[PDB]
């Protein structure tokens, strides 16, 4: 969830199908989620007409708003389902912006994560951006 | 940037703030009045909107706002070009055929017209000679009276197969051709000039000058448009048999059969996003070419078929490969690629079309040949197993041949003379916008860094290996 | 199905080609034929160009015609009391929107 | 529109009843709100000088896409966008490169100067030895006639204000503006 | 060359059908005609007109010369009655006898009169789609079509109308035509049958909200047209042998063309059920559908049944005189 | 027998918005009919290629049909 702990968590879910009838000989268990961010290195022109801070702060928000802890990627509809980022995505939605004429993107602490219990997702702050004049 | 939800909230704020509508009716009148002044509102700020957009030229979404804004910054489009080839048997069937005619008209198998560009040879046994599609037919227009300007406008079909325009003007028995002009640029009181324009709807006309900076067509006289027709596309393979017409006195006599070279050069006008492309460049080209980029541009226009050219003087030279040469004053140079011509072929069209540039004058032109690079990719990727293996390998290879091809528009989006050059990302988005694969991952084999002047890098399809499984 | 009348300059679809009939209809509204009438406005027509349509031709839909021969671009703008107006008749006006709408060509193209 | 437009039009009766009369209010306050911003953009994108900002933003983006602007530069945006658009008209001279430098940096007049290099080429090589048109009449090299060459120096006032800067506004700026066959050679002080 | 030029002014007056009749740039004046009728048929036997124009001080025959090869440019609308509709067509005279101070003028629509004309020279379109065939026959038309899904073999001999190669194409495909207000139609009779009505037509109702039927005629002979279409077809393969199409209890008939898909589509029409006369709608065009009510005047005014709900227009005639203006139409069924 | 779809209300599923257009695609198949071998196909709509190819029945005949 967003906003509460994981042990806040568990009790709701617990008492939310506890107040419904349960199944015969079946019981619930609940595992903790495990976080693994990771983290990107850009480095690309922007022409002249552009300027660095601006660039830099509008990249960090959109990447953000994309790919963070808190956002929708995992469930674009509140259908029940998991998503997982994938290296194409980040070079796809980089891509769609208009600012860089050309770029390379390098991946920091990646890993490979199951779809069960693994928590993949981006740090921007962390992240270093070197963004240079044509 | 106001929604359906906002209007709706903004209007029961208004009716609560009132002060005789929230006390004096309540909950049944209200409800309905409210739901139809929102979707009336909504509708009507979605037409200004749209309106607004169509208002400017790069965010036009209909012809007619594009045509109007181009006729704004007077351009005319390139007009289509007749497809030529070659007729090698012209034997006769009796006797006395037309030793040498020139210009002979001919129908060919689909009531389609086609004109011998050349004199024939005597043929002896055979004659060889070119023809093209042009057909010619011309208007007539009086004049009663000195109005100024006298713009004279074409029909919608005659425009649409229109390839030259040639104006006569005939006074007291005696007629004479007039010059076109850029604008009135340098021409007064004397000149015999006009300029052509095209309008909103699909005519194009000539337009007379006036007194002062021009010769307005004297009263009593008889102004003449002729027209060279063409079609824009067709093709004749070979073996079809042409018939004289008009001069049909020669079908009897003779045999014309179409033979070796088919008539394949044809070329359409353009669409309407190169002319929005080439309309916004034209208020930055003018007529004068001094810059970079409008020796491209020119080019561009004047030969039909081009992929890419690029140009630079002799500063980029001299950082490129020689420090410093006394030749390399005034000197440009030019590298272009096209897909149905050889080098040598295309060295021969520049320069002669270089003769008649604007602005020519204490200059050299060279030309320098291309080198090609041939690119390499690896592809691991995934299916959904929907879909089999070897048809997502088929059609990702064509997609990929047809979009980096060597023979690929890449390079020149629209035709505004431009060079493009491939880059890591594009293929990374290009692979992903098609959807086959749910995950992938890319490796470049044989990829070099391009000059950006004389270097050419396409892509290899053939050499490549696609790794697809699940 | 709810139709147009025949004296609806909207019965051209596109706003851009419109200019041709609204150009010809102007040039017409400035010229010095011998039909045409001569028309001042009242002061109770200032806003309501309808009622000036109504009180010239009989018909009410022609309120385009005295919003543009005013040179006005929306009705809300009131007209100046006063100003004298030009007005061709209806049969004209209804065949040149009839002209462009359908043939749509200038007057004057040529043709073979 | 004005300030009891869609109330005027109703009849006398009508306009006396309390609830008629505040919904004609309502309905072109609602209008006023939504609608006429976009209808006024509309109808003042006729001259420069009366266009909001979006539609200059606009008109600066279709102008961004050959040469290379930042309009922060200047004083007034309509000013840069007329006089950008004014001295396409006269590509090659002098008159873009001066009037350009004076109105993108705050007010430095600057003139051209041409560079000059000896004739005798077999004991002078072409680029080794090559003079600034200020200097020219007052040196002693090359022994000799001169020529002139493709390229051209810049001169500066030092009053009239540093050099890093200056050049690499150049560069980024006013460079695009040359012709393909004219060199650049660095910045003069004075 | 042709110039295309501006409306005169002094034309001011406004008429019922017919607004005005002109040779090239010169006009006859209106109220010397009497007479006026135009018919748009529901097959490719083109629009007709005929005028009667009075013409006492032999003015129209003796100085106008109008004989075989006239042009007249006819503008027909009704921008005020109960269709409001307005166009501009063109006419080709064939003939024009004068007689007791009158003459009686004889036209033929242009656009339909070249596709009527027989050929000097036969034309073969071998492996065509029909598309190809309709647009190198009549160039000047615009082509409304949506029955058309193969492609055959066509041919057209010396001295044949062109005509007949698109009604032969009609026949394959089991469309109806009529090219009527410059367009040529070709609409499928089966989609036909699940159209919805556009129009209302009462009888015997005065509150109606729609139009009135004035006379109208009932067709109860629905043999008369089905005798000619009881066979079942029959033709030869060469690969095949013999291919039968259509019912098993009907006479064979032989024809040639060996093609499943040309064989369903020959017995195909349409049957006339009743015809009416109105007050002069001028928007009645053929392939229209219309939804038809009538009452009975006497007895206890019960609905009558042997009329369908739902009718299509197969010809209309629109008829003024000098006082009033008459439509007249003629409406049937799918089979 | 008459097949039909029921969109939801408001509290347990979403009513289509005002000014929308609702598009339904049907598959449309006859029950059960079987052709032998040997029997000619020929294009339709995209009838370009008729006189290109040939398409002829053979191997397996079609007869996997079922009705209601």
């Amino acid at each position: 969830h967003p906003n509460k702990s994981q042990s806040e968590l568990e009790e709701m879910i617990l008492a939310a199908f506890k107040k419904v009838p349960n199944e015969l000989n079946k019981k619930f268990s609940y595992k903790e989620v495990r976080k693994l961010p990771f983290k990107i290195t850009i480095t690309g022109r922007i022409s002249a007409s552009l300027t660095i801070e601006n660039v830099t702060d509008e990249l960090k928000s959109a990447l953000e708003t994309k790919f963070g802890r808190d956002s929708t990627f995992f469930d674009p509809n509140r259908v029940g389902k998991y998503i997982l980022i994938k290296k194409k995505d980040v070079w796809a939605f980089i891509e769609t912006l208009g600012y860089f004429r050309d770029f390379y993107l390098e991946f920091v602490e990646w890993n490979e994560s199951n779809g069960f219990y693994d928590f993949v997702y981006l740090d921007t702050e962390n992240s270093t951006f070197n963004i240079s004049y044509e | 940037t106001p929604t359906k939800d906002s209007i709706r909230a903004e209007f029961e704020e208004l009716v609560e703030k009132d002060s005789f509508w929230s006390k004096f009716v309540g909950s049944q009148f209200v409800s309905m009045l409210t739901l139809f002044i929102t979707q009336i509102v909504y509708r009507c700020f979605q037409y200004a909107d749209a309106a607004l957009a169509e208002g400017f030229i790069s965010t036009a979404t209909r012809r007619s706002s594009i045509l109007a804004a181009a006729e704004t910054n007077s351009y005319v489009g390139t007009k289509p070009t007749p497809s030529s080839g070659m007729i090698e048997i012209t034997a006769t069937s009796e006797d006395a055929p037309a030793v040498i005619p020139k210009n002979m008209p001919l129908i060919s198998d689909d009531q389609y017209p086609y004109m011998t560009m050349d004199v024939c040879r005597l043929v002896d046994g055979t004659g060889t000679v070119e023809v093209a599609q042009l057909e010619i037919q011309e208007v007539t227009y009086t004049v009663t009276a000195a109005k100024e300007f006298l713009e004279v406008v074409l029909s919608k079909a005659l425009t649409a197969v229109c390839y030259k325009l040639e104006v006569f003007v005939t006074t007291d028995g005696k007629t004479t051709q007039w010059s076109s002009s850029t604008m009135f640029r340098l021409a007064g009181s004397k000149s015999q000039v006009y300029v052509e324009f095209y309008k909103p709807s699909e005519q194009l006309g000539v337009r007379f000058g006036d007194g002062l900076i021009g010769q307005i067509p004297p009263e009593g006289s008889t102004i003449t448009l002729k027209v060279w027709c063409t079609n824009g596309d067709i093709t004749l393979v070979a073996g079809q048999n042409l018939t004289p017409v008009d001069s049909a006195a020669n079908l009897a006599n003779l045999i014309s059969v179409k033979t070796t070279t088919p008539i394949t050069a044809g070329t359409d006008a353009e669409t309407t996003e190169i002319t929005r492309n080439r309309a916004q460049y034209y208020l930055a080209y003018d007529d004068q070419v001094v810059w970079g980029g409008d020796y491209t541009y020119f080019l561009v226009r004047n030969i039909p078929g081009l992929s890419w050219v690029k140009a630079w003087g002799e500063g980029q030279q001299e950082k490129l490969d020689g420090a410093y040469n006394v030749q390399n004053i005034n000197k440009i140079f030019i590298s272009g690629w096209h897909p149905n011509k050889s080098q040598s072929e295309l060295e021969e069209m520049i320069l002669a079309a270089f003769k008649k540039v604007p602005n020519e004058l204490n200059k050299k032109f060279s030309y320098k040949e291309v080198r090609k690079l041939p690119f390499k990719i690896t592809i691991t990727g995934r299916i959904s197993a929907s879909l089999t293996i070897e048809n997502v390998t088929d059609e990702l290879k064509s997609a990929l041949e047809t979009k980096f091809g060597r023979d690929s528009t890449f390079f020149d989006p629209n035709r505004v003379g431009k060079y493009i050059l491939i880059k890591k990302k594009d293929v990374w988005a290009f692979i992903e916008t098609l959807g086959y694969f749910r995950d992938f991952y890319l490796e470049f084999v044989e990829w070099n860094e391009s000059n950006g002047f004389y270097d050419f890098v396409y892509l290899d399809t053939e050499n490549s290996t696609f790794n697809i499984s699940y | 199905q709810y139709p147009l009348s025949r004296y609806d300059d909207r019965n051209i679809a596109d706003p851009i080609l419109r200019a041709e009939l609204r150009k010809e209809v102007m040039l017409m509204c400035e010229s010095n034929d011998k039909n045409l009438t001569i028309y001042y406005v009242l002061p109770d027509e200032q806003y309501r160009p309808d009622l000036l349509a109504y009180r010239m031709w009989g018909i009410a839909e022609l309120r385009w015609v005295v919003t543009l021969a005013a040179g006005l671009e929306d009705e809300s703008q009131g007209m100046t009391v006063g100003k004298k107006l030009k007005l061709p008749p209806a049969t004209w006006i209804r065949e040149m929107i009839r002209h462009f709408q359908y043939d749509g060509q200038v007057i004057g193209t040529l043709s073979i | 529109m004005q300030r009891s437009w869609f109330n005027h039009r109703l009849t006398s009766a009508k306009q006396k009843s309390l609830l008629y009369k505040s919904l004609a209010d309502l309905v072109q306050s609602m209008m006023d709100t939504f609608v006429d911003p976009w209808l006024e953009r509309i109808t003042n994108r006729k001259s420069i000088f009366s266009m909001s900002k979006e539609d200059l933003e606009t008109r600066t983006n279709e102008l961004g896409q050959f040469f290379t602007i930042r309009t922060s530069n200047s004083s007034s945006v309509p000013m840069l966008l007329q006089q950008r658009l004014d001295e396409i008209h006269f590509k090659g001279t002098e008159r873009p490169i001066n009037q350009t430098i004076y109105r993108e940096f705050n007010g430095i007049s600057v003139l051209w100067d041409p560079i000059y290099a000896p004739v005798d080429l077999e004991r002078h090589p072409y680029g080794t030895v090559l003079i600034p048109e200020s200097t020219l009449e007052t040196t002693g090299g090359t022994f000799g006639e001169m020529f002139l060459t493709s390229r051209g120096m810049i001169s500066i006032p030092i009053n009239d204000l540093i050099t890093e800067e200056i050049l690499r506004k150049f560069n980024q700026f006013v460079k695009p503006l040359l012709p393909l066959h004219i060199v650049f050679d660095g910045l003069t002080l004075y | 060359t042709k110039t295309t030029t501006a409306p005169e002014t002094d034309s001011k007056r406004t008429q019922l059908f017919l607004q005005s009749v002109s040779i090239g740039q010169n006009e006859i004046p209106r109220e010397m005609i009497v007479g006026c009728t135009y018919v748009e048929p529901g097959e490719l036997s083109g629009p007709q007109l005929m005028l009667m124009i009075r013409d006492s001080t032999a003015y129209v025959v003796n100085k106008l010369g109008v004989k075989f090869g006239t042009i007249l440019t006819v503008s027909l609308g009704d921008p005020e009655g109960h269709g409001g509709i307005l166009f501009s067509e063109e006419f080709f005279v064939l003939k024009a006898p004068r007689k007791d101070d009158t003459v009686l003028i004889y036209a033929f629509s242009n656009p339909v009169r070249l596709l009527k004309v027989p050929s000097t020279s036969a034309q073969y379109f071998v492996d065509k789609p029909p598309s190809a065939v309709v647009s190198s026959l009549a160039p000047g038309l615009k082509v409304n079509a949506d029955s058309f899904r193969k492609t055959s073999t066509y041919h057209l001999n010396v001295g044949e109308k062109p005509t007949k190669v698109l009604q032969e194409i009609a026949r394959d495909t089991g469309s109806m035509c009529w090219a009527s207000r410059g367009m040529i139609n070709f609409k499928s009779m089966e989609k036909m049958a699940n159209a919805a009505p556009s129009l209302t037509y009462e009888s015997a109702n005065p509150n109606t909200s729609g139009f009135t039927i004035s006379q109208f005629n009932i067709l109860n002979a629905d043999y008369e047209y089905q005798r000619r279409h009881n066979y079942r077809m029959a033709s030869y393969d060469m690969t095949k042998g013999v291919v039968y199409s259509g019912n098993q209890e009907d006479p064979i008939k032989f024809t040639s063309n060996p093609d499943p898909t040309a064989l369903a589509n020959y017995n195909k029409f349409i049957l006339p059920r009743l015809d009416m006369l109105v007050e002069g709608n001028a928007a009645l065009t053929p392939g229209t559908t219309l939804k038809i009510v009538v009452h009975n005047t006497a007895g206890d005014g019960e609905l009558d049944e042997s009329i369908p709900d739902k009718m299509i227009v197969m010809s209309v005639t629109h008829f003024e005189d000098r006082f009033r203006f008459v439509s007249r139409a003629q409406l049937g069924v799918v089979n």
